[PDB]
């Protein structure tokens, strides 16, 4: 699909570092309720303060 | 004059502090997330 900024290629023939990967917004919550669940279970609550 | 400034002096503090309490709401769990039950 067109974008005006990303272009798509192969990664072993790119050989792409950190910065030069695109990047995007994932949304959270979905996950983030696993992850409380998880947190809560394993007793390492300032993770998930950090990450949050 | 009695209930006048009575009934005045009580609607004045009740809007300020209901401001106050509306600030203090919003900028709480940031400040103090030990406390908000979303990270528990």
């Amino acid at each position: 699909p067109w974008t005006t900024d990303t272009t798509f290629d192969d990664i072993i023939l790119s050989q792409p570092s950190k910065e030069d990967f695109a990047k995007f917004t994932k949304e959270a919550p979905l996950f983030l309720r696993f992850l409380k669940l998880v947190t809560d279970v394993e007793g390492r609550q300032e993770a998930f303060i950090q990450f949050a | 004059s009695v209930k006048f400034m009575d009934q005045k002096r009580s609607g004045e503090e009740t809007v300020y502090f209901k401001k106050e309490d509306e600030a203090l709401l919003r900028n709480l769990l940031a400040n103090h997330p030990e406390y908000d039950p979303k990270y528990s």
